[PDB]
């Protein structure tokens, strides 16, 4: 009898890696992280081949989606402070912060 | 030129060191350290405005930097000075940026002592150089397409700013070019022209045509939504309503064009010819208004030879339905854009001459 939102956790993230949500959700990023100022992290990324690159931008969104949903059942409620809690601890890890506000907008869809 | 660019406002020099220097010399009147120290930055600040808003400017980052820096650094003295209690003797002089018509109403030029309509002409002529800047660059060059995504955004978020706080410590009534209307629409103009960047990014790269069709179909929306503001209360020069009208129809054709391809792929190949219709009715419109202002001649000829091999395909293998416009799934809006938030510093490395004072 998995939680609610465990189960919708696990929905997205199949969808990530089977389905075009996935295929959108790499592109989005790729396009964001090419064209924000350069970092060591973002020409790495760059620099990297597209099934290399897609893979990680997929498992980095997974990681997100997890660390942001990771409650009990009351944090699926007011969901826009769990935003507020994260962002700030990633204004000097620019690329995870990318990351980090697409998986909040997947996430939002299902838990709002 | 497709791209819409902004000309940048002239102002008459000003002695912007005299009053600054009185004040300091009233403030710190047996302080030599702080009389030689403040007062030669004053005298910094007056050669600052002279470089960033007293000479034409070149299309290069290093003027733009100028340019933010003098922002940067007035947004900076505001509170240090007594500008509020109006104490400080200093009259700008600025000119509309739309030099069009006949010159009558006498506000093509605008002298007003405030701090406040300075900070809001400045910020003008750092979205209008991004903009120029943005539209200087070699779209089918990587590097070129970041700089134009870079300086639209930019150009849209400062422009916006001036819209939501130009009335607020104006007092009379703006020139056109600065009022709200007037940035509101050049604001959406590049912001529009920024998601175009994102689109020739995409095409550039041969990604998905999915994405694709998704990128030009929110730039379809912007360049609509510019062009429904641009037509209400037309100020601007009279290139503008033709160029967005044209973008409109374009982006509406290429997100149409790459969904037609998805549709092939997917064996939905009477719903291929139907989009192709609708890319071609479209720039039917575009070829036949705005010859002037865009040459959608290659774009015209690659729509027409998909459509007719669509339909001899169709006619004689698939027999496929060619659906109503109504009945096709909407292509959905993929946004890559953010009008960019003016947080002093918007500059460099930027060092407040005024720090210690």
């Amino acid at each position: 009898h998995h939680h609610h939102h465990h189960h919708m956790l696990e929905t997205l993230i199949n969808k990530i890696y089977t389905g075009p949500l996935g295929e959108e959700l790499v592109q989005t990023l790729y396009l964001r992280i090419w064209a924000m100022e350069e970092t060591p992290e973002s020409l790495k990324i760059l620099q990297m081949r597209e099934d290399i690159r897609d893979q990680v931008l997929k498992m980095k969104t997974e990681r997100w989606l997890r660390t942001l949903i990771r409650g009990e059942k009351t944090k699926l409620k007011d969901f826009q402070k769990r935003y507020e809690e994260v962002h700030p601890y990633l204004m000097k890890e620019k690329v995870e912060q990318v990351i980090m506000e697409e998986a909040w907008s997947l996430a939002a869809h299902i838990v709002q | 030129a497709t791209f819409i660019s902004v000309q940048l406002k002239k102002t008459s020099e000003v002695d912007l060191a005299k009053p600054l220097v009185k004040f300091i010399q009233q403030t710190y009147p047996s302080g030599g350290e702080e009389q030689a120290q403040y007062c030669r930055a004053a005298e910094e600040l007056s050669k600052l405005r002279r470089a960033a808003v007293g000479r034409p400017l070149d299309k290069h980052e290093g003027a733009l930097e100028t340019l933010l820096r003098y922002y940067d650094q007035i947004c900076s003295i505001e509170p240090k000075f007594p500008f509020s209690e109006n104490q400080i003797c200093l009259t700008f002089t600025w000119k509309d940026a739309f030099d069009k018509g006949s010159l009558f109403g006498g506000s093509v030029k605008l002298a007003l002592a405030s701090l406040g309509y300075e900070k809001s002409c400045v910020l003008f002529n750092c979205a209008a150089l991004a903009s120029q800047i943005a539209a200087e660059q070699n779209l089918d060059n990587d590097e070129g397409l970041k700089i134009a995504a870079k300086h639209y955004q930019f150009a849209s978020g400062a422009f916006l700013h001036i819209k939501e706080t130009v009335l607020s410590a104006l007092s009379r009534e703006p020139t056109v070019d600065i009022s709200p209307d007037t940035v509101g629409t050049l604001s959406l103009i590049m912001l529009a022209q920024a998601q175009e960047v994102f689109f020739l990014k995409a095409t550039r790269d041969k990604m998905k045509d999915a994405i694709i069709a998704k990128l030009a179909n929110q730039a379809a929306d912007y360049f609509g939504d510019a062009f429904k503001q641009c037509q209400y209360k037309d100020t601007l020069p009279k290139e503008v309503f033709p160029v967005l009208a044209a973008k409109h129809c374009i982006m509406q054709a290429n997100a149409e064009y790459h969904q037609s391809i998805l549709a092939k792929q997917q064996k939905k190949f009477g719903e291929e010819i139907a989009r192709l219709q609708h890319a071609a009715e479209l720039i039917k419109t575009v070829a036949s208004r705005y010859d002037e202002y865009v040459n959608v001649k290659d774009f015209s000829d690659k729509i027409n030879r998909a459509l007719a091999a669509a339909k001899k395909d169709n006619d004689f293998i698939y027999h496929d339905r060619v659906p109503d416009l109504k009945d096709l799934d909407p292509i959905g809006k993929a946004t890559l854009v953010k009008s960019t938030p003016v947080n002093v510093p918007i500059s460099q490395k930027f060092t407040d001459l005024f720090e210690k004072m």
